[PDB]
């Protein structure tokens, strides 16, 4: 819900928003949530945030087939 | 004279036509058939309406010597002249397997009676290849950039068959086949696809090897040869460019309508699965009864 | 101009390229370029953005020695090209060849 | 255990981490541990940063390397010959 809501949302909001302990333990979270592709996004780890790499719009690729 | 030879239809009346004067003086073992191409010229497509046999003897010691009837010619020509009037001669058809440089003298000769440029309508009577069995060519005049002046020699024109409507089912009426170049259902055309693809695939390799003859072999060079290599290689397709992305778009287009219309027979057939069903219980009541 | 886009089977060039050949700056190169178009030796656009020139068209000419043998090795490449893929052709959609 | 599940997962986060990043999160005791292991792992710090990205495009080789691979991901004239061929059974 986080992820999609605010596109590009600093690990500390995260914490206020879902009362994790640190921004440490979100990172782990999504980290390995994104091999599994649950979350589908890339962390920004110098910039301290988490941006989100869902666009859409895969009538320009050969997804169809 | 002119060059209006750009089409060549040749009615299928002919062809038959040559086969049978072929085999009816019995020239085998590599001799000659020549008769007359009666039909309409000053049109840049050539129509081949008729053909008829002139005696023609050639010979077996040399390639320039022929015998030849010239008084011939007139009286077939007025005769064909009273059935229809459309006719005169266009050229002359040689029945060899392939060209020769002593036709070019005998083309030389029908260019008297012509007001055209004539036509060497070579008909092949071995019938190879799966293609036409027509090549056609016209003697022309020209100069060229390597130094060579005056030459006589043979443009190959493009061959192509027309036939008139009578002509055409008549053709229906003798023939019932389904013609392995042809492109109707679904089975047709993939095997087609895979005829037309190896077609390619064939005369491609004719042209590697025919490149090697020149640089080591030393046959001719010839502007014409190189320049149409020239073009394709100019404008040849490009993937990978904003074209190719859009070819893929407009596949998922195709893949789109296939993929509606699979299941809108699934629809279909499954309610004529329903009633067969249905027909059962009713059957059933009918066989209890019986 | 014309043989470098001829020789070779690309037909983009960064002026880059152009410029180190022709000993020109990027100002005659634009010139040049668009003298050929006018003159109908080439034809194509050009990206001054992307800073390529794309030949789409390039003039027919005489052919040498040596223009041959490269013409001639493109032509095995598409040669084969054909026939792996044909393989593959006859060995899908086996059941029906009718 | 630990330590290689976390390796992987950081390889799609990002492409580069500081050396002292990489210490804390995979967990060692000695900055010349964590340089080591990276070594050994395919990764090259250099300028001490890491490229994740190194290991990732040598797997992806491989795989193209070996060939089981044109029906795997099936071709465009491969679809389409299937349908013509299930119809006309």
């Amino acid at each position: 819900i986080i992820s999609l809501t605010y596109k590009k949302i600093s690990l500390r909001d995260i914490c206020l928003k879902l009362n994790l302990d640190s921004e440490q333990t979100v990172e782990y979270m999504v980290s390995r949530a994104i091999r599994d592709g649950v979350i589908e996004a890339k962390i920004n780890h110098e910039d301290g945030f988490i941006e989100t790499t869902e666009l859409l719009n895969i009538y320009d690729s050969e997804d169809p087939q | 004279m002119s060059l209006q030879h750009e089409k060549v239809t040749i009615a299928p009346l002919v062809l038959l036509s040559a086969l049978d004067h072929y085999e009816r003086t019995q020239t085998k073992e590599n001799k000659r058939c020549v008769g007359v191409i009666l039909g309409d010229a000053n049109s840049s497509t050539i129509r081949v309406t008729n053909s008829f046999a002139l005696p023609f003897e050639e010979d077996e010691k040399n390639s320039d010597v022929w015998f030849l009837d010239h008084n011939y010619i007139e009286n077939m020509n007025e005769m064909c002249k009273k059935i229809n009037a459309k006719e005169k001669l266009i050229g002359w058809y040689h029945s060899g397997p392939k060209l020769r440089a002593s036709d070019l003298k005998i083309n030389e000769l029908f260019k008297k009676y012509t007001q055209n440029n004539p036509l060497l309508l070579i008909v092949d009577v071995k019938q190879q290849g799966v293609g036409l069995p027509t090549d056609a060519y016209v003697a022309i005049e020209q100069v060229k950039d390597d130094g060579t002046s005056t030459e006589k020699t043979f443009l190959h024109l493009p061959c192509t068959i027309e036939a008139e409507e009578a002509e055409e089912i008549g053709v229906e009426h003798l023939l019932r086949d389904v013609r392995d170049q042809a492109a109707g259902g679904l089975s047709i055309r993939l095997t087609n696809q895979l005829k037309s693809l190896k077609g390619l695939q064939s005369k491609l390799k004719d042209v590697v090897e025919y490149l090697d003859k020149v640089i080591n072999k030393e046959l001719p060079i010839n502007h014409t040869i190189l320049g149409k290599l020239q073009d394709v290689f100019n404008l040849l397709p490009n993937l990978g460019t904003p074209d190719d992305d859009e070819i893929d778009v407009e596949n998922h287009d195709r893949i789109n309508i296939s993929n509606n219309l699979q299941k809108a027979l699934t629809v279909k057939t499954n309610d004529e699965l329903m009633v067969i069903y249905i027909s059962n219980l009713v059957r059933s009541i009918i066989a209890f009864d019986d | 101009l014309i043989e470098t886009v001829f020789v070779k089977n690309i037909r983009m060039l960064s002026f880059e390229d152009i410029s180190k050949a022709t000993h020109l700056p990027k100002d005659n190169v634009e010139h040049l370029v668009m003298r050929a178009i006018s003159l109908g030796l080439l034809k194509g656009s050009i990206d001054q953005v992307n800073e390529l020139v794309t030949i789409s068209w390039v003039q027919p000419r005489i052919i040498s020695g040596d223009q041959i043998t490269k013409m001639k090795d493109r032509l095995v490449e598409w040669n084969d090209q054909v026939e792996k893929l044909g393989k593959k052709m006859e060995a899908r959609g086996q059941s029906i060849w009718v | 255990a630990i330590r290689d599940e976390i390796a992987k997962n950081t390889e799609l986060s990002y492409d580069f981490l500081p050396l002292s990043n990489i210490k804390a999160l995979l967990f060692f005791n000695n900055e010349k541990e964590t340089e080591k292991f990276a070594l050994e792992r395919n990764w090259p710090i250099v300028n001490s940063k890491v490229y994740f990205n190194n290991q990732s495009k040598e797997k992806a080789d491989y795989e193209d390397e070996m060939m089981h691979e044109e029906d795997q991901k099936t071709n465009i004239i491969e679809k389409a010959m299937d349908y013509a061929i299930s119809i006309e059974n």
